[PDB]
């Protein structure tokens, strides 16, 4: 049934400090229900309640607390949670951080009304993710392929192409109908032009919606911009059979307002700084996505995040590193030397591909050849490193040979054109004329038998 | 109406009786006046962060709630002016004071009341009138090279109830009123915003004309665009201010604004000493700089607050001048001492350590400071287009990037020039290492290129995998000496040493490298390539034959060509003419292209 | 003469090569990468005080 | 029946462990072996191969029912398991069956509410303490105690108590070593006698990958068998990511006598195995500053038996048909031949590098390339497929055509 | 013999008398009964952890690593209560065991023990890692008390000077063990490769005791000359002339 009882609106703040606002004589507070603020100027800003205690509502301010005022704001309580409304009509759209039109169409009409926190996926309906996506990019498709459903993240150093990967996902991914969310944090102005620009280039622009938080809007709508577009794309998926896909672009601009809220609230820091519960946080981020029973839709997540200072064993790579189905790594050694995309191989896994590969996905050779490719590129990097101090007098032959594969290697099989579409089986073609470098017996992680039926040719 | 002081710890002040007051309102404390934010209400009392050492203060003294959060007045009486981070004219309260102190308790206004100014009200307006935030009611006519753009306030709306005829006003006469749901609001040509608040626009744009430093260097390998966000690793060792000086004195930008984040007191006046002493040609005549610029300078010992105020009052300012149409260019000496200040109020106001000691926050001030930066279209109706570009040096720790405040802003600009300690060594001005540095905004200004100098692309392309291929020449060069190189790789070291030496390389005091425009850097770089492409096709076209041409060959028969090359950054754009430069340039080629005949 | 200085110079240049980028590609970026580890740990330190 | 799942489930007696905990993976059950009454920790990195132990195990072992405890984890491992289990089979006195029926999950994915966390682990427990009762060699899957010990310093946070270190609560060290020593080998309250048992395996999450973890620091205090995971192997794919020279297991000397009764030859090769797998290290040291050529022929060929014990007998696909399990026969087949190489290659050098004859590793290499093919080989025999006869069989084939090639080179 | 149990899954806070309750036992057996008693305490970081455990329940100001800061005098009253008393033959001698946390020997449980106890015996991972039982690390292994209870009719005359020059020889022996990879071992003198024999065979036979082999003092000082003779006489400047004379030609 609808809220039929009529809204309070309290004058009782009694305390503002960071960002936020203590009201006091509150009637039975609710912990996270939203309440409108209305500044002594007239301007409308939203908040969630963080504490309560008997007439005391801690009220955390979206838009900010500069100008709010202990005798003249007034916060009108909604009297429930942040719901969105939600519709298949907001494909083909865009908002901002908060989920407010800024395409200039009319605000949204609900189909429904979602809370936007979702619900925990019950784990005995939730379907093991399996059946493959190309994404067309040799380095992805090859040997970190990714299932329909699946959570794998773009780990980036920071300036590296991640966002023209991200738009080339978003140009060639397609199964063995498809709709896109797309959410940013912090983004530059010079890069939200370049996600709108990339989604009508590629023509996709109808089948996708757009959440945009750019670095100079709130921080504290970072915080419910990425659980906006979640909630829509459980409504795309799991309500209406869409085979979503959810692209969050630079999830460290989210952390950083984790950071920002962990530290205004004096919350316990973890590791640099995160709160105790950032785990937990982007587990509510993160694990929206796979296949639940009876519905054909499909939740795919790409997050995308730029690592701090480049280490990959920062909080937030490292913490989405222990929720993600493995994760893709793009690198500076391969940016510099022009290899687009930069994506590592070595450094990159993914958890879901060991099942979404073989028979009736793909040729029976692809999980040896992903095996033994990671195989001869990592030794390739050891007899590099020893070939940088001792000279290649030192290596031997086959030495030799492991360090013109990584050359062969990310010149042909990672090298790859922005606009350029590879099959798997293309790919794994492109692998096996690599691999066909060494002599058969040397393919010390692939069985005999598909050395017979794929070696040779 | 007003509160009164209850408490005082360090700058921290508490007062009583503050219950109509706002978080982040201004406040005047104690009988002498020091300036002040709120930083909690706690019902209806509240503490302020006072700037100004508190000693002194008493507990009943006063406490004026001012009307605003902290502001920039905006207006006349901009140009020339120094200011403070929080905005108080440091000329004037030199001049006014007749004391070498700023004295604790400062209250002179930030645009000086009671100076007259010729003001043009806009006469295409009436009585009855609808306006808008952004509408150029009229002009003030302040300085020669400035025309100063009168606009209503953001946030002001209505019908034209009165407008001044023209005749000369100050910031007290009453310009406009204007009239909006049966309220009248009354208005002056002075203006007041919000410092931490972005002044809104039509649309921001994509950014796509060179902001044109004349320099070699900067123009040709990294351009920054017209409203682009730029970094300079700011150090002693490296001459940070001849990039400054030089988008000052000549760069394609109507208006300048610097900002003193935090400067050394002796390196902040040596600033204040040396740019009214700088002049630019304008329409034939030679003018001081102080007509086109306003001085926000913070030494190390001013206020924290008003060292962190000090870039977003200088943005504020920018943006201003931005909403008038203009191109406008603000350089900030030294985000790291921004960034310090940051640390200090986070420290005075017990935040949590994030990064290193710095905030949480300071990878998003950074970004939403950045992001006020670009080309817009202007609020308002005469449709003008203007941008702000932002300079923001920077100073890590031994050159070391990964010093949070670097990190961050090399994370946002689009542009790097990083200078460097080792070629300023060498004399190498203007020390700008091309390795290091980099522009993303070279697709941006593939449509001016494209149009303007459609072989320029081509030739900058060209110009970077030469050095670089001289670079890693130079590793073969140590292990087995230059004699060991094939001619391809030895003509390319001698000419990526000419790139070097007599392209990239440019003396700022000399009458032919004192400014060099965009047309002679793109003629003397085709000049340096094409020649770079007839000698290796000499070269490459008699591998294999008998005889086999070589640098040493060239040198010999045609090291005119060389010497020409060399000698063509002498060129002078006052004594020579455009064409007469192009020509010369033109003759240049049509004598390597005999001379490469002679032997291929 | 000229011989046996050629051959001990070509083995012992090999060898000190082979320290000097030893040390350049192995000691002093262990060094380096647990000087930058000190100074987290010690400021994650720093931040539970 | 209902119990409270704080308070411990009592015993009669907790006895000494003495039978190993047999698991699918060689490096594991050769070199650091579990036992069934026995607590575990395999602290790694993200990615790094723990929750594939912890699927291993429980699809994999001599355990008569699992527990697993899917504390804060992702849901699809969930899904997996769901997926997997209902269809893969053991066997009992000729009848297939399958496994879901000698396990349960206590599921609490990574996004459902943190203090469940906690009551997530101590269910597990106290369901493995029940079927402990019941004479069941139990065994449980603690699936990440550091995403529990997050809890806990979730709950410290809200209650404002002063955290130790990482912000973690001073009780965290107390709960975790009353929490892993509620396994045991036990002789069960009451009247029919019984001997059940938990083994406790805790897939610790190291925050940053670093085992200067607090979750790690106390677990390693508490468990007698650390796993440890490095990331290093994890990126080059090598499985399971076991690091030999950090990982230790102290029931090796109540073990001891069950390999004497059942495996009398195992105890000299475990030795040789581990003692050369350090050897590899020690000499990489050297190497890294001077080049390969340095090494005498003993450590190169140190380095290559080091090499087939790493790629051959350490590197396991476990989703593969032939690395899917391995039964002790085979792991103890493959190491005699790898070891019966190392001695036999060692003596023909020490043999002959007393005389101007002397044998090299290069001369080995060119008259036994074959027998390193196959030494390398020895991973791809298949259980369902060969009977242990037939694979040992093939191995005394290798020990014979080893003997046979050292005899002509001698 | 009297044991005092506190398992892992007995409660937190018991921890914090059953040192006490110990060494009280101890005091009554020794200074009242002139029993000589050996207090063995299992591991104090597990008592440690029990402060730590109140004192944060407590909101009490922190030391180091969130310890109470008054770890110090804590400890001290639980370790200072040893030794014999005046008029009595009781004696009471302590060897506590502490487990070091994250293997950090600068960690504030085994830092300020090391402030209070007389000494410290440090067992190894390193030694453990290389098979030497029991994997004491000599070096950092300390005995305030040693050098008074030691000389003639309490020991053969030798003991302090042998274990002088033989604790100098294991530290040498790890400064070259160390030089064979940075230099190399063709960068090794002579002396520098009898000091890497001296530490190889030292650890082989002079550490490497077994589980029940009660070796005597005796027997000790001569496997430190069957030790100390790989050198040249002259190489040994820890040791005096006349002791050299008397049993280095043995
Ligand atoms: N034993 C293994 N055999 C084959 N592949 C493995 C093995 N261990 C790890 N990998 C691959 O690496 C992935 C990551 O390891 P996993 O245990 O699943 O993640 P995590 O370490 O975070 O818990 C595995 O799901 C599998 O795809």
């Amino acid at each position: 049934n609808y809220l039929s009882q009529p809204r309070l609106t309290y004058k009782t703040v009694s305390g503002v400090n960071g960002p936020l606002v203590i009201l006091d004589h509150v009637k039975f507070p609710r912990y996270a229900e939203i309440v409108h603020l209305t500044l002594p100027d007239g301007t409308k800003r939203s908040g969630q309640v963080l504490e309560v205690s008997g007439s005391k509502a801690v009220v955390q301010v979206f838009e900010g607390t500069s100008g709010i005022d202990a005798k003249k704001t007034s916060c009108e309580f909604t009297g429930d949670i942040l719901r969105t409304p939600v519709s298949e009509d907001m494909l083909g759209r865009v908002f901002n951080g908060s989920g407010k039109p800024i395409d200039r169409g009319p605000v949204v009409l609900a189909e429904d009304f979602l809370d936007i926190m979702g619900q925990p996926i019950n784990p005995q309906c939730r379907i093991y993710p399996e059946e493959m996506i190309q994404t067309g990019i040799s380095a992805i498709d090859g040997m970190n392929s990714i299932a329909r459903g699946q959570k794998i993240p773009i780990f980036s150093a920071a300036g590296l192409p991640h966002n023209e990967i991200a738009a080339q996902i978003c140009r060639q991914a397609g199964l063995v109908n498809f709709a896109i969310v797309f959410a940013a944090m912090g983004v530059n102005m010079e890069t939200a032009r370049f996600f709108k620009s990339d989604f009508e280039e590629n023509g996709s622009m109808d089948n996708v919606c757009l959440f945009l938080n750019l670095a100079n809007d709130p921080t504290i709508e970072r915080i419910i911009t990425p659980r906006l577009a979640l909630t829509t794309a459980e409504f795309l998926a799991y309500q209406c059979e869409k085979h979503v896909l959810v692209i969050l672009t630079d999830m460290s601009s989210y952390a950083e307002a984790l950071r920002e809220v962990s530290a205004a609230r004096e919350e316990v820091p973890g590791r640099r700084g995160f709160p105790g519960y950032m785990y937990t946080d982007l587990a509510t981020i993160y694990e929206r996505a796979g296949r639940v029973e009876g519905r054909n839709g499909s939740i795919t997540q790409i997050p995308i995040l730029t690592m701090p200072n480049d280490d990959i064993t920062h909080p937030i790579p490292d913490l989405t590193g222990y929720i993600t189905e493995g994760q893709i790594y793009v690198d500076r050694q391969l940016h510099n030397r022009q290899i687009y995309p930069p994506i590592n191989v070595l450094p990159s896994l993914s958890r879901l591909m060991k099942s979404a590969i073989g028979e009736g996905m793909t040729r029976k050779d692809h999980a040896d050849v992903s095996n033994q490719l990671y195989a001869c590129y990592a030794i390739g990097k050891d007899v590099q490193a020893m070939k940088a101090v001792v000279g290649e007098e030192a290596l031997t032959s086959d030495d030799l040979l492991y360090l013109e594969f990584l050359q062969k290697f990310e010149k042909n099989f990672i090298t790859q054109g922005p606009y350029e579409n590879r099959t798997v089986y293309e790919t794994l073609d492109i692998g096996w004329q690599l691999l066909r470098i060494f002599p058969k017996e040397m393919l010390k992680r692939i069985p005999q038998s598909t050395l017979s039926e794929f070696y040779p040719r | 109406t007003f509160g009164y002081v209850h408490g005082v710890s360090g700058p921290v002040v508490t007062a009583c009786d503050m219950a109509g007051a706002a978080m982040y309102e201004l406040v005047r404390v104690g009988h002498s006046e020091l300036v002040g934010e709120i930083i909690r209400l706690e019902g209806d009392m509240a503490t302020i962060q006072v700037y100004e050492e508190t000693s002194g203060v008493s507990v009943g003294d006063p406490v004026l709630r001012t009307g605003k959060p902290l502001s920039v007045e905006l207006g006349p009486g901009i140009m020339g002016a120094i200011f403070d981070g929080i905005q108080r004219p440091l000329s004037d309260i030199s001049s006014q004071t007749q004391s070498i102190y700023i004295p604790r308790g400062v209250n002179v206004s930030a645009l000086s009341r009671d100076i007259k100014w010729e003001f043009i009200p806009s006469k295409n307006l009436r009585v009855g009138s609808h306006i808008t935030g952004g509408d150029i009611y009229g002009i003030v006519n302040e300085n020669s090279l400035i025309k100063h753009k009168i606009m209503l306030p953001p946030r002001s709306r209505g019908s034209v109830t009165y407008i001044a005829p023209p005749g000369n006003y100050d910031a007290s006469d009453v310009v406009l009123e204007l009239e909006f749901e049966g309220v009248k609001e009354k208005l002056s040509m002075v203006q007041v915003w919000p410092v931490r608040q972005v002044r809104p626009v039509t649309e921001k744009l994509p950014a796509n004309h060179p902001l044109l430093t004349g320099q070699r260097v900067l123009d040709a390998l990294f351009p920054c665009v017209q409203g682009g966000t730029t970094a300079i690793p700011g150090a002693f060792g490296c001459g940070k201010t001849v990039i400054s000086q030089s988008l000052s004195k000549y760069s394609n930008s109507d208006v300048i604004i610097y900002v003193g984040c935090g400067e050394r007191g002796n390196e902040m006046s040596e600033v204040l000493r040396d740019f009214p002493e700088l002049t630019m040609e304008v329409d034939g005549k030679v003018e001081s700089i102080m007509k086109r610029t306003a001085l926000v300078a913070n030494t190390s010992n001013m206020p924290v607050a008003a060292r962190e105020a000090s870039i977003y009052t200088g943005i504020t300012l920018s943006e201003y001048f931005r909403d008038m149409g203009y191109h406008v260019s603000m350089m900030a000496d030294s985000t790291s001492r921004w960034a310090e200040a940051l640390r200090e109020i986070s420290g005075r106001l017990a935040e949590m350590p994030a990064d290193s000691g710095y905030p949480a926050y300071l990878g998003a001030r950074l970004a939403s400071f950045y992001e006020r930066a670009g080309r817009v279209k202007c609020l308002g109706n005469p449709e003008r287009e203007g941008s702000v570009s932002i300079v923001g040096a920077v100073s890590p720790p031994g050159g070391d990037f990964s010093d949070p405040v670097t990190s961050a802003t090399l994370g946002i600009v689009q542009v790097f020039w990083g200078l460097d300690k080792k070629l300023a060594q060498r004399k190498h001005f203007p020390s700008v290492n091309w390795l290091i540095s980099y522009s993303k905004y070279m697709r941006a200004l593939d449509e001016y290129y494209d149009k303007h100098f459609t072989e320029f692309v081509p030739l900058r392309t060209k110009a970077k995998e030469i050095l670089q291929e001289e670079e890693d020449l130079a590793e073969i060069v140590q292990l087995v000496g230059k004699a060991s190189l094939a001619e391809t790789d030895k003509i390319t070291l001698e000419v990526a040493k000419l790139i070097k030496d007599d392209f990239l390389q440019q003396n700022g005091y000399t009458p032919y490298d004192r400014f060099c425009p965009f047309y002679k850097t793109v003629g003397m770089l085709s000049n340096m390539i094409s020649f770079y492409d007839m000698a290796r096709r000499a070269v490459e076209t008699t591998a294999q034959s008998d005889n086999k041409i070589t640098w040493s060959i060239i040198r010999e028969h045609m090291g005119e060509i060389l010497y020409k090359l060399s000698s063509m950054k002498f060129k002078d754009p006052v004594k020579d003419g455009e064409a007469k430069i192009k020509a010369d340039y033109a003759q240049l080629l049509e004598d390597m292209q005999n001379a490469f005949r002679s032997l291929e | 003469s000229l011989q046996t200085s050629f051959v001990t110079l070509d083995e012992a240049i090999k060898i000190t090569n082979r320290r000097v980028n030893a040390i350049e590609h192995v000691i002093i970026p262990r060094i380096e990468r647990t000087l930058a580890y000190i100074i987290t740990e010690l400021d994650e330190r720093e931040r539970e005080e």
